[PDB]
């Protein structure tokens, strides 16, 4: 619409496991700070898998946390023409009728 | 899967926060295996190409 | 393995560490605990341990100790950061019985992760007869 400028944005949301989900809201099962705060990445080994493994008793409080992350992207405008010119004496008197 | 969501405000006002800006959510499962059989099962272990 | 609680009041950070360690940024000692728990190793982890300690101390006072009112009971802003060695696991059981004929191969295999570095293992081995001990096998 027009008074907008001449851009877009738009959000994605990126998934919870991916790699590019990065923040510092991390909990490890342990209950200690950890840097990553998705649980493991678009990491397909076992032994990551198998350390970073959520885990529970009866009462559970304060155990593993995770955060989220969001994308934005853009698009732009532009503009072009061109245009031609002639004179009357021109088309009255060419040899060949219709040439517009 | 069980899930409990508390959105902040009066419900989770305590006497550590009283004003309770903070919420939760969780969830939580169970999860068990019984092999009857395991001369069944097969795999081949090997190296993959770049 | 016993390990030792320094507690940072102006960053609200309880660090864990080993028992021989110190800590030179200005902490101050809250008390020590086992990691595996000797009456109920699994049921309890490092988080509550730690809870544990740190009510006892007061809270104007990392260094004193207080009642309830005056406690140290809120561990949303307390924040853990583990230096101890990690605590050994086993990944990787070995089977309870094993059955064979004579003159067949058998293969051990066991899997552990955790521990320091240089992690050595030694296998032993008893017989069926009475009043037998573990004898160690000969590499």
């Amino acid at each position: 619409p027009k008074h907008y400028g001449k851009t877009i944005k738009v959000y994605e949301y990126v998934p919870l496991l991916d790699d590019r989900n990065i923040n510092d809201q991390g909990i490890d099962a342990s209950g200690a700070t950890i840097v990553n705060g998705n649980l493991y990445g678009s990491s397909k080994d076992i032994g990551n898998i198998t350390s970073k493994l959520p885990l529970l008793t009866e009462n559970g409080g304060r155990v593993n946390r995770v955060g989220f992350t969001r994308i934005a992207r853009e698009g732009s405008i532009h503009k072009f023409g061109f245009f031609y010119e002639f004179t009357q004496e021109s088309i009255d008197f060419d040899s060949d009728d219709g040439l517009m | 899967f069980t899930v409990m969501t508390k959105m902040p405000g009066k419900e989770t006002a305590d006497r550590n926060d009283p004003y309770g800006e903070t919420g939760f959510s969780s969830i939580k499962w169970y999860y068990g295996i019984l092999v009857k059989r395991p001369e069944r099962l097969a795999l081949i272990k090997t190296v993959a190409p770049l | 393995p016993v390990l030792k609680v320094m507690f940072h009041k102006d960053t609200n950070v309880a660090t864990v560490l080993d028992a021989s360690g110190s800590l030179s940024d200005g902490s101050v000692e809250v008390g020590t605990f086992h990691h595996p728990d000797e009456t109920y190793p699994d049921s309890v982890t490092i988080y509550h341990g730690v809870r544990d300690l740190l009510y006892k101390r007061s809270a104007k006072d990392p260094s004193q100790t207080a009642s309830y009112p005056n406690n140290i009971i809120n561990m949303q802003v307390i924040s853990i950061d583990m230096k101890a060695t990690p605590r050994l696991i086993l990944g990787t059981a070995l089977p309870r019985v094993i059955s064979t004929i004579e003159g067949k191969d058998v293969t051990w295999h066991v899997d552990v992760a955790g521990g320091k570095a240089p992690l050595t293992y030694k296998w032993q081995f008893k017989a069926n007869t009475v009043g037998a001990a573990f004898a160690d096998i000969d590499s």
